[PDB]
Formats: structure tokens, C-alpha cells, sequence
């Protein structure tokens, strides 16, 4: 934010728009009569045309506590997100346990019986993986130090290869 | 490994492996290092040398053996 | 054409840096896996060490091959030579003594462990290829 | 303490360890003590490289405070995300990366009057996809006057081959009109308002794709580093990483007083102080104080 | 959750080398 | 123990800084 | 029954649930700053958690939310300019009375997105009778805190300005965003200049109207500054700051409307000194200076090594085309004083490097027994964006500064410099511009 | 001699130049010069004698700069 705000009690928010917290501001020339409702509480001050101006004045500045960075916290949230596209598909899995009883032992091959018993034992190697998610802390710094050192470039952080084919164009096709 | 080498040395020197057929003394001490214990080449190799607590000890394990043919 | 000299004496890269690297006559990397890190240059013809720098060969160098260890064997600290004609197993001696070592490397204490080197002079490039092949599958 | 050249380089960085170097350093020279008088020493290549090296200590930390926008969907999360990286250049004295990637080219093609030279040690800032792109142009038109094209600009030589060249800068899709009269520009504030409205129409599709192309690399790279590790037992996943974790943290303690080490190993006690206080109250979070 | 600590530059500006799509939903399918 | 400080708190964790501010002050001592 | 804290837990657990949609998020937003809840800041962390979640956005939730988030003074950067997203979707589907609370909060917290302000200044333009004078005011404080030196808008703004007079308030947002686009038109500022004394209802308006002058340097108003020495309460040590920087540059010496600012200023740096911007505690030496009134014994010391750690920092970090101009401009002083072959300037410009008083390093600083001159480049960052580009208000700034450390300023700006065609040439434009200063040279 | 610089000399980069040049003889000797010109050397220059050159060029200094600093960063 800027040092100087031009906001606050013109054109401003009337009313709510949600029915969770119920907004009623009575607005005068000078000052306004605001009345807020939310759950069982209310509340009602008055807030003057000049002490919404003072609320711009020392910024709050809003920053993320993380456990180990923003950037480390972001790749883990997006193996999570990518093993929970792992564990929808092992929710798809047929009930392997319904056909456990001895009427299928008996009725079965026996060597059909032991892929399915082996196919029954792959199942809990898969879902106790997907599932191992104290493990994907530690997958998010494979992809950190190499991510960290393609933005330690010697041009710029931001830099690209869109950019730098746009920026040999204009070095080239001008006078050497 | 050299404990494995000075037990068939030993197995051959101490007259073990005769009676054996000499086609088959290849195969023989393919038995001799697998079937003796695999504890006594730790001592060996932890000694460094057969102590007069191992090579009776060895040469009584070198008989426990089933060897081919024999 | 105009000869630069450089004002040194031929050198190689030595250090721990050269472990599983494959280089040339010169020490340049030919396996094609970057420039040698931590590494140092050093002079490949130094004086050998005198009759006071020495102390007497003790501790041996098992090579793992029963004919030799039992018959003919090698403390370290000795050259050895394996003369024979072609295709009578010299580098098979040879290679077996370095495999050996990546096997008691994983036994011992750090102070004796055996970091071999292999020059292959005048060889086939396949031939060693294939011994770098070995060696990887090893682990040596 | 800092050597007086990084904390006037922490003056505009906005991350914490680098501003709290910065309040203790405002907080001394309020009690008196006096501003050291910075070096009008270290010529040029060493000033070249002591900012190189300042740079990336605004940079590596400011790196890892901006969040990726991985799985996101829109322009905007990369927008952010990018917009991220641009205040992280001006922070760390980078300028315009069009401004810093031009200043690479005529720095590293400062000694250069033939073309098949420009493009060839500008080779590593320039896509192999558009650098063989100029070099099939440029072996023509070699094979048209049997002479080297120069850079000279006035030599017709040139000529047509950049009127063959900016038809190689529309096959890419880079608008070569639109870039070349921003950089050079206008006498009237007016017409050169309008070109300027379409060169950062060309631009923000630019960084937007190059930063959409560095999470569809980080997205790929995750993608394939799960698969991999979903397809192991779990019991050799806690081993491998265990592993990897216990022989990381000795080689911060093997490190002996070195800044690094101590800083590795006061993260570490950070992360279990993370875990502990997360432990006291999951619905509220780690305690901050208040 | 710890990574090796870096310090070197990136000097090239090249493409971020986007990685395959790995065989696992179509394996796990199977 | 608890409640360290929001400060402190914003700190990125294992980025390097300190082997770039090591390796800066290994080489412009020696290159000076 | 009027319970403030008690419903401060109520909006609590409406944004800690799990689905909470853009509506609930944004009046949970308009609830905070109607309340005036700076001291809760986990509660504003809770609604800007949300406020990134939420998905579905119509026009009128988006600009409840930014008109919170700027109102409010809370900034988190990746919130809110992912919130550009709904907007550049939103954007035919908005009001003209709502497009300007959208521009102005995602333009105010710098929010680079090209896109975004090129759509909603086109349609500023292609209905400017739509937007009454305080939207069109809102737009161009957006876009020129955005980064885009959009002068199309501000041509058209200008017009506008000129045709009917503005609020005070109107008018200051006005000047604020025209002095960061460096434009300083005549025509426009004395437009919005009557407004201000009217009465106006803030100090912030005032201040900021105050920081406008003095960046594009026209002169103070005489009740700009007499509203802000009686209402110098209302502001901000980091916004007092700017109005008595602004009030410097200007060249007011109303040493009341300076007691006024200090009064505020002092106080906050003696009880955290690291409080303020060290850009900012160099601006209080700035104001410390030209108008003269000073400070209490710790703080105006203070303040004097932060103008010269603040001048360090922006020459450490120097454009690199301003690099260019002052090794050009100090090759030109060495020309100037008797160098015509290349080892005698290569050895002068490095006697011109001495270091200033405060410990910083000048650039071109002659020395001739006592008299000292200081030669000052000004490259094209510190012009105005308009075609007779006389330098922005800060040199005046910088050149006050340094002649009362005993130099005396002469300042030669790139667009006269480079416009001559060799080195002797520029050689006499340096040698004028030092004699014009101080002829002992 | 065979001095090879960036631009054509002046009258003083002259006469400074022997003075670096005559250090490189090592006798009561006296060069002569010959005066070749080369952009690709970034200043400095390039001084020839036929059975040995001298390069106090900054093309050259810049390289043997990177080099040492490509070097060092490797060593820590
Ligand atoms: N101990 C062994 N047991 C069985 N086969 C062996 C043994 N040693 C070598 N051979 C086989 O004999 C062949 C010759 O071996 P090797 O290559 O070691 O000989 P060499 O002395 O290196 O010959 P050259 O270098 O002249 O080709 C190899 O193909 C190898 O497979
Ligand atoms: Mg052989």
C-alpha cells in the first residue's frame, strides 16, 4: 500500500450482502451511524468521515508464518494436492475383502486364488503409501534447490526466455 | 575374501577333500564354504590367525560338511 | 603457426575429486560428466620417495584370487608384475584386485581403505567401456 | 554484524532476517554510533561482483518467500507470481529484465562487428529454438553475398537480412515493430503512449509466459517425484528419508563455526519449535506473540 | 525436510525442461 | 518458549544467504 | 448489548469454517474496518485466507472486499493480486462507480498487471462523461501506482479536471497520482489547486496534496499549509514525513505548519527509531533542512546519517544508464578543467569521487581550497514525463541537502546533455553550469 | 615492437606507453614501436617482439579475472 489512501466513508459499502453478518451503516454528511449483526452479538459506533482516513495511516502488512518457507509450503501443498488426485483413485478400488470367504477359496483355481491374494496385498502396499503424508515435507525439498538456483540467474529473477528472444530482437534489428 | 580362501586352503591341506573326486573338487569347496559356519570366518577373520581354540574347532566343523560323491 | 609455452611442467588434476571419473592421459574427464570438482594440479613426474621415507611392506593386499594370496602375495607398498601372452587373464587378475577392494572397503575402518586406480594404455575404447560398465555394476 | 555494503543493500529488501540486520543497525546509529564512510574503492570488475554477490543475497531469501502458483488455474496466480519476482529484482538492484537482459547482449557482444560472432556468444541468453532460426537467415543471406553479414546496421548487407530477420521475430509470434519503437521511441508523448500500451501488452504476455512455463516445470517435476515415490513400500520411504535427513544434518555439524552451519541448525530447532507449538493448540496454529 | 544448501548462479537462460508424465494413474488403473 | 514473535516468524528457513554471504567473503578478500 | 468484541469472535468463527463463500468473506471484510480493527491482526489474516479460497466473485462482493482491504490499511501483496483475477472478468460487468474501488485498491497496492488498467482505462476513455470526478480521479491513482504511465488517462483526466472543479479530497488523489507519473502540467495541477481552501476534511489530503507539490516542485498554497499545522494529529509519522518533505520542496517556511509535522515525527522515532523507512527518515532531513526548523538533539543526528545512508543505497543501486551518464558527465568535468588526453581524464574522474560529510560517496565533487562544487547528474528518472522535462522536485531535494554540507550543486540533466553531439561541447555545458553556480571555477 | 591497442593513441598514451615498454627490455635497450589497432581488445594493449608479446590488455584482464573468480567459488 501507498503512504496516502483516498478511501474510506464515500461510495462506500452500505449493506451486507450475506445473510451470516448483517451490515446496516446510516450514513449523515459529517458522520455515520454504522450497525453490524453478526451471530447473537451487535454492535453500533460511530464512524466519522475522518476516522476511516486515520485507518490507512500505520499498515498491518500481513505476512506467513510457514513451517519452512511460502515457496517450501506451496510445492508441499501441491503434492498434497497431487496425492489426494492418488488417493480418489484408490477410493475406486473394488472390495477385494467380499470375496475372502471359503466358498471362493474353494470354488477358485488355485493359482487365481493367489494372484487375488496378491492383489489384495498391492492394495495395502499402494493406499499405506499414498497415505504416508509425512512424507511429502521431504519430496518438496527435492524440488527447492534446483528451483532456488534457475532464480539466482546473473540477468534477472524474473527473466525468461520470452523476454530475452523479445530483447535480441530489438538488439538486433537496431544499428549494432 | 581371505577367511574364505584360507578355509578351503585348510579344507585341501588337512586332507579333507580327498576322498573326493578330483572333476569335482570345484564343486566340493562350493559346499565347504557354504555349509561350515558362517560364524567361524568371522573368528578368522577377526583373529587373523586359525588359534589352537579354532583349527580343532574348524577341522570338527569340517566334518559336518556333506560333500559330493564323498 | 605460433607455439605458446604455458611455463609449467606437465600436471594432472589429483584429490578425491577423481574418484569415479573416467579421464584421459592427461587427467581431462572423458565420461562426460563435468569438470573435475575438488580436485588439485599436480606434477605426473615427481621424484620417488628415498630410502628414509620408506618403512618395510607389512600389511597385506589381499587381490581375492587364491593363487595369488596363497602362493604369491602382495603386501602394500609392492609392485607387482602380471606377465603373460594375450588373453591369459592379466587384467582379469587385475580387475578381480580392484572388485576385491570396493568389498573390503565396506568392512574396514576409513584409515585402511584401497582406492584403486586403472591406467589402460593403448586399449580399445569398448575395452574400457566395458570395465567402467563393470566397475559401475560392481560398485567398485 | 553486517559490512555496511549489505545493510545499504537491505535498506529496500522487505524480508525479515535482512530488515530485523536493518532495524539493529538504525537502533545503533540512534545511540550515537557512526556511519562508516563507504568505499569509493574496488574498480569495476570488482564492483561488478561484490553486487553480483549482494544481489543474491536479496535474492535467495526473497526467493523463497514467494509462494508458487502450482495447480493454480488463471492468469492471475502467475501474474502474482511473477509481479513477485519483478519487485524482487527491483529490491535486489536488478532493473527491467528487458533493461538487464539487453544490458547481457551489448556487454557480451561488445567487441563483435559480424553477425555469425553476435549470435554466437549471445548464445546462451537466446532460445536454440530462435537462435537456429536467425542462423538459417543468416547462412542465406552468407550464401547470397558469399561475404559475412557485419553489424553494421548501415551496411545494406544487414539490411535485408534484419527485413529476413524480423520475419523470423513474427514466426515466433514477438511483435518486432511493436518492440523496436518502445526501445527506440517518439517526439510526442502522445503517439509514443500508444505504442507503449502494446509493448506491455506484448510484455506481460511475455513474463506471464515465462513464468507459466517455469510452474508447468515445477508441476512436472513434483508430478514425477511423487509417482516415483508412491511406487515404493513404505518402509523404504522412511529409510531413504531418514537417510537423507540424518546425513544433511551432519554435514551442518561437521561444518565447524561456519555462519551457515549455525543457521542451518537454528532452522532446524525453528521447524521443532513449529511442530511443538502446533502440537499445544492445532486449531490455532503456532503461537506468534501478541 | 531439509535441502542441500547451494550457492552458484545460473548463467544460461534456457527452457525449465518440463518432465514426462509418469505411468501411474495408468498404472494404478491397470 | 512459546509465542517467539511475528518478526522472526517470517523468516524463509533453508535458503542458502549464508553460503552466498560465505563465498562473498571468501572472494572479494581475495580478489581485492 | 452493543457488544465490539464480542462480535470481533462471532466474525471470528464465520471465517474458520470451512466454505466460506465471497459474500460471507467480504462483509466479514467491511465489519473489520467499519469497527477500525488495526490491533487484531490474525482476525484480518483470517478474512485474507479466505479472500485467496474464495472463487465465485460478483461485481459487487470484489469491491466491497478492495474497498476494505484499502480503507482498512491492510496489505498482503499475493491476496491481493490474485483478487486482479476476478476483475479482469469482472470488468464489463462492472459499474463505473465500482471499477474505480477496484483500480484504486488493486493500483494502490501495486499490483503490476498490464492487463488489467489497459482494459480499465479504455473504458475510461470510451465513457469519461460516465465517471463523475472522484471515479476518474480513483482510475488514475491506480494506474500510475500500478506502474503504467498511462498519459491518455491523464490527458483525459485532465480535461475533465479542468471542466468541473473537484472535491478536496477529489483533488489530492488527483495530485498524488500525478506526481508519481513525473507530470507536473500547469494546466491541470492550478486546475486542481483552487479545491483546497474550500475547507478540507482530512489531513491525509492535505499531506498528500503537500507531497505532490513538492515532487513536481510548483509552490505551497498557503492554506494546504494551514490546514496541515492545525490538524498535523491526524497523521502518521511516515505520512508527516511526506507532508513536510512536500512542504520543503515547495519552498513554504511557515515554521508553525513545520512545528506542527516535527511534533508528530520526533516523538515516534524517539520511541522506535527503526520505525520509519530509512527513504523516509532521509525525507525528514530534506524537511529538516530547506525550511530549517529542526529536531530534537537525537533525532535530527539521527536523521543526518539516514540521508546518507539513503543516498548510498540508491547509489549502489544506480540504473546503469545513470551509471552511464554520470562517468559521461564526470569525463565532461574533467574536459572542463583542463584534460585533453584519455590518461588525464581516466585520472581526473577519480579524483572527483571524494566521500561527503556524512559518509557517503559524491560522485563529481571538486575541491578548490574551500570552495567546493558538486556536479549532479539527473538522468530521465528524475524528470518529469512531460515534453519541457525540467527535473522532478528531489534534485532540489539532493542539491539543498548537499549545499549545506558546503558544495554547491550544479545540476546538469540528460535530456540537455545528451542532446549535444560531442565532448567539447559538453564540455562547456558543464563549465557554464559550474560558473553559474559558484564562478570561483 | 609491435604494440596493438583498441582506438589510435594520443600524444600522451604515447609516452606513457614506453614507459611500460622499456621495463620489458632488459638492458640499456630502445624499441622502437609499431602501432596496430584491434577493438577486440577492450583498452589496454597488446605489446609484440617477435620472440615473446606482453598482453596488459583489459580483454585479456577481464578473462584472466573470470577465470580466477570461476576458480574460487569452486574452491569454497
Ligand atoms: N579366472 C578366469 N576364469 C575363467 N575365465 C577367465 C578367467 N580369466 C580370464 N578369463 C577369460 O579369458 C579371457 C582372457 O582374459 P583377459 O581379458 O583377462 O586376458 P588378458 O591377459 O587381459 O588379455 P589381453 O589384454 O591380451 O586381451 C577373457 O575373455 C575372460 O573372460
Ligand atoms: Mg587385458
Amino acid at each position: 500500500l501507498t503512504t496516502f489512501t483516498f478511501s474510506g466513508l464515500q461510495d462506500a459499502p452500505v449493506a451486507a450482502l450475506s445473510g451470516s453478518i448483517k451490515l446496516n451503516v446510516a450514513a449523515k454528511a459529517g458522520k455515520a451511524e454504522v450497525t453490524v449483526a453478526a451471530g447473537a452479538a451487535k454492535a453500533a459506533t460511530q464512524v466519522s468521515a475522518a476516522a476511516l482516513r486515520k485507518l490507512s495511516g500505520s499498515k498491518i502488512s500481513l505476512a506467513e508464518v510457514a513451517r519452512i518457507s511460502v515457496l517450501h509450503s506451496s510445492i508441499q501443498n501441491y503434492l498434497l494436492s497431487l496425492s489426494n488426485e492418488r488417493y480418489q483413485l484408490l477410493s475406486q478400488w473394488p472390495d477385494f475383502t467380499t470375496m475372502y470367504g471359503k466358498d471362493f477359496y474353494y470354488r477358485a483355481h488355485p493359482e487365481d486364488l493367489k494372484k487375488f491374494y496378491d492383489a489384495a496385498d498391492e492394495y495395502y502396499k499402494l493406499y499405506e503409501t499414498v497415505t504416508e503424508f509425512d512424507s511429502l515435507s521431504a519430496l518438496a525439498s527435492q524440488v527447492v534447490p534446483n528451483y532456488a538456483a534457475r532464480r539466482r540467474s546473473t540477468v534477472h529473477p524474473a527473466i525468461g526466455s520470452t523476454v530475452a528472444d523479445g530483447a535480441f530482437t530489438n538488439f538486433l534489428l537496431s544499428k549494432q | 575374501p581371505i577367511e574364505r580362501q584360507t578355509v578351503a586352503v585348510y579344507a585341501a591341506t588337512k586332507g579333507f577333500l580327498d576322498k573326493v573326486r578330483v572333476q569335482d573338487i570345484v564343486a566340493a569347496e562350493e559346499a565347504v564354504i557354504s555349509q561350515v559356519n558362517p560364524a567361524v570366518f568371522k573368528i578368522l577373520k577377526a583373529n587373523g590367525k586359525i588359534t589352537p581354540a579354532l583349527d580343532a574347532h574348524l577341522k570338527a566343523e569340517l566334518r559336518k560338511v556333506k560333500l559330493p560323491g564323498a | 603457426d605460433l607455439v605458446y609455452r604455458t611455463g609449467q611442467i606437465v600436471n594432472v588434476p589429483i584429490g578425491p575429486g577423481t574418484l569415479g571419473r573416467v579421464t584421459d592421459g592427461l587427467g581431462q574427464p572423458i565420461d562426460g560428466k563435468g569438470p573435475l570438482t575438488n580436485v588439485r594440479s599436480s606434477l605426473v613426474e615427481v621424484k620417488a620417495p628415498g630410502i628414509i621415507a620408506r618403512q618395510s611392506v607389512r600389511e597385506p593386499l589381499f587381490t581375492g584370487v587364491k593363487a595369488v594370496d596363497a602362493l604369491v602375495p602382495i603386501g602394500r607398498g609392492q609392485r607387482e608384475l602380471i606377465i603373460g601372452d594375450r588373453q591369459t587373464g592379466k587384467t582379469a587378475v587385475a580387475i578381480d584386485a580392484i572388485i576385491h577392494q570396493k568389498n573390503c572397503n565396506e568392512q574396514v575402518p576409513k584409515a585402511q581403505r584401497v582406492y584403486c586406480v586403472y591406467v589402460a594404455v593403448g586399449q580399445k575404447r569398448s575395452t574400457v567401456a566395458q570395465l567402467v560398465k563393470l566397475f559401475t555394476q560392481t560398485g567398485a | 554484524a553486517v559490512s555496511k555494503k549489505e545493510v545499504l543493500y537491505f535498506l529496500s529488501s522487505k524480508d525479515a532476517e535482512s530488515s530485523t540486520a536493518v532495524k539493529s543497525y538504525l537502533k545503533s546509529l540512534y545511540a550515537g554510533a557512526q556511519v562508516e564512510a563507504t568505499e569509493t574503492d574496488a574498480s569495476e570488475l570488482i564492483a561488478q561482483l561484490e553486487k553480483k554477490y549482494l544481489s543474491a543475497q536479496v535474492v535467495e531469501p526473497g526467493v523463497h518467500n514467494i509462494a508458487l502458483p502450482l495447480g493454480e488455474s488463471g492468469s492471475a496466480p502467475v501474474k502474482r507470481y511473477a509481479a513477485e519476482l519483478f519487485n524482487l529484482g527491483a529490491q535486489a538492484g536488478f532493473e527491467c529484465p528487458f533493461i538487464e537482459v539487453s544490458k547481457k547482449f551489448g556487454q557480451e557482444t561488445a567487441t563483435s562487428e559480424t553477425v555469425k560472432d553476435v549470435l554466437n556468444k549471445t548464445k546462451s541468453y537466446v532460445s536454440a529454438d530462435y537462435n537456429a532460426a536467425l542462423n538459417e537467415v543468416l547462412s542465406s543471406v552468407e550464401a547470397e553475398i558469399n561475404g559475412p553479414v557485419l553489424f553494421d546496421g548501415k551496411t545494406e548487407g544487414f539490411k535485408k537480412f534484419a527485413a529476413k530477420a524480423k520475419a523470423v521475430a513474427v514466426s515466433r509470434g514477438l511483435p518486432a515493430d511493436t518492440i523496436l519503437a518502445y526501445c527506440a521511441g517518439s517526439a510526442n508523448e502522445d503517439a509514443a503512449d500508444k505504442v507503449s500500451k502494446e509493448f506491455f501488452t506484448w510484455f506481460e504476455s511475455a513474463y506471464t509466459a515465462d513464468a507459466a512455463a517455469e510452474v508447468k516445470a515445477i508441476e512436472a517435476e513434483a508430478a514425477s517425484i511423487l509417482d516415483r515415490h508412491l511406487a515404493k513400500p513404505v518402509a523404504q520411504i522412511r529409510k531413504e528419508q531418514a537417510s537423507a535427513y540424518a546425513s544433511l544434518l551432519k554435514r551442518a555439524e561437521t561444518a565447524k563455526g561456519a555462519k551457515w552451519a549455525e543457521k542451518y541448525l537454528e532452522d532446524v530447532k525453528a521447524v521443532q519449535w513449529f511442530d511443538a507449538s502446533v502440537a499445544e493448540a492445532p486449531a490455532s496454529g503456532p503461537k506468534v506473540a501478541a | 525436510y531439509l535441502a542441500p544448501l547451494r550457492s552458484d548462479f545460473t548463467e544460461e537462460i534456457t527452457a525449465p525442461k518440463v518432465a514426462s508424465a509418469s505411468n501411474l494413474v495408468n498404472e494404478w488403473n491397470n | 518458549a512459546d509465542a517467539k514473535a511475528l518478526d522472526e516468524l517470517r523468516k524463509p528457513k533453508f535458503s542458502s544467504k549464508y553460503l552466498i554471504q560465505h563465498v562473498s567473503q571468501k572472494l572479494i578478500p581475495a580478489v581485492k | 448489548e452493543n457488544d465490539v468484541p464480542a462480535i470481533l469472535k462471532e466474525i471470528d468463527s464465520l471465517v474458520s469454517r470451512e466454505a466460506v463463500s465471497a459474500k460471507e468473506v467480504s462483509d466479514a471484510a467491511v465489519a473489520l474496518t467499519y469497527l477500525q480493527v488495526k490491533a487484531n491482526r490474525r482476525l484480518w489474516g483470517k478474512v485474507l485466507e479466505k479472500a485467496g479460497a474464495a472463487q465465485d466473485y460478483d461485481a459487487a462482493s470484489l469491491t466491497n472486499l478492495l474497498w476494505a482491504i484499502n480503507t482498512g490499511g491492510v496489505e498482503h501483496f499475493k491476496t491481493v493480486a490474485e483478487l486482479a483475477g476476478p476483475a479482469v472478468s469482472l470488468l464489463p460487468s462492472l459499474s463505473p462507480v465500482q471499477l474505480s474501488i477496484v483500480v484504486e485498491a488493486l493500483g494502490g497496492a501495486g499490483v503490476k498487471n498490464y492487463e488489467l488498467y489497459n482494459k480499465a482505462s479504455a473504458v475510461v476513455v470510451s465513457k469519461i462523461g460516465e465517471f463523475k470526478p472522484a471515479e476518474i480521479a480513483r482510475v488514475l491513482y491506480g494506474v500510475a501506482f500500478g506502474g503504467v504511465n498511462d498519459v491518455a488517462l491523464a490527458k483525459a483526466a485532465g480535461k475533465v479536471f479542468a471542466s468541473t472543479e473537484v472535491d478536496s479530497r477529489t483533488a489530492a488523489q488527483a495530485l498524488y497520482a500525478l506526481a508519481k507519473l513525473g507530470r507536473a502540467d500547469k494546466a491541470t495541477v492550478d486546475a486542481l489547486l483552487k479545491s483546497f481552501k474550500k475547507g478540507t476534511e482530512s489531513a491525509s489530503d492535505a499531506a498528500a496534496a503537500s507531497f505532490a507539490l513538492g515532487s513536481l516542485s510548483f509552490k505551497a498554497e498557503k492554506a494546504i499549509v494551514d490546514a496541515l499545522k492545525a490538524s498535523a494529529g491526524d497523521l502518521a509519522p511516515a505520512q508527516a514525513v511526506e507532508a513536510a518533505y512536500g512542504l520543503a520542496l515547495s519552498g513554504a517556511t511557515d515554521a508553525e505548519a513545520f512545528k506542527a509535522l516535527f511534533g508528530v515525527v520526533a516523538p515516534a522515532i524517539e520511541k522506535a527509531p527503526d520505525a520509519l523507512e530509512v527513504s523516509s527518515l532521509a525525507q525528514l532531513h530534506v524537511a529538516s533542512t530547506i525550511s530549517g526548523a529542526k529536531l530534537p538533539a537525537a533525532v535530527g543526528s539521527f536523521v543526518a546519517k539516514a540521508f546518507g545512508l539513503a543516498a548510498d543505497a540508491a547509489r549502489l543501486k544506480r540504473s546503469s544508464a545513470e551509471s552511464a551518464l554520470v562517468a559521461d558527465v564526470a569525463a565532461a568535468t574533467a574536459v572542463a578543467f583542463g584534460a585533453q588526453y584519455r590518461p588525464e581524464v581516466a585520472s581526473a574522474v577519480a579524483s572527483y569521487v571524494k566521500t561527503a560529510p556524512d559518509g557517503s560517496v559524491l560522485d563529481i565533487a571538486i575541491t578548490k581550497g574551500d570552495a567546493k562544487v558538486l556536479v549532479q547528474a539527473v538522468p530521465s528518472s528524475l524528470l518529469t514525463s512531460t515534453t519541457p522535462a525540467k527535473p522532478l522536485g528531489h534534485v532540489a531535494a539532493y542539491s539543498k541537502v548537499r549545499e549545506a554540507q558546503g558544495y554547491a550543486v550544479a545540476v546538469v540533466p540528460a535530456n540537455e546533455f545528451e542532446a549535444l553531439p560531442d565532448q567539447k561541447a559538453k564540455a562547456q555545458y558543464v563549465l557554464a553550469a559550474i560558473k553559474k553556480v559558484a564562478p570561483s571555477f | 615492437c609491435t604494440v596493438i591497442t583498441a582506438e589510435p593513441l594520443d600524444k600522451l598514451e604515447r609516452v606513457e606507453l614506453t614507459k611500460k615498454a622499456e621495463k620489458f627490455v632488459d638492458a640499456g635497450f630502445k624499441l622502437v614501436m609499431q602501432e596496430k589497432i584491434d577493438k577486440k581488445l577492450l583498452g589496454g594493449f597488446v605489446i609484440e617482439f617477435s620472440d615473446r608479446r606482453v598482453d596488459m590488455s583489459t580483454a585479456k584482464k577481464v578473462e584472466e579475472f573470470n577465470n580466477f573468480v570461476n576458480k574460487l567459488v569452486l574452491s569454497i
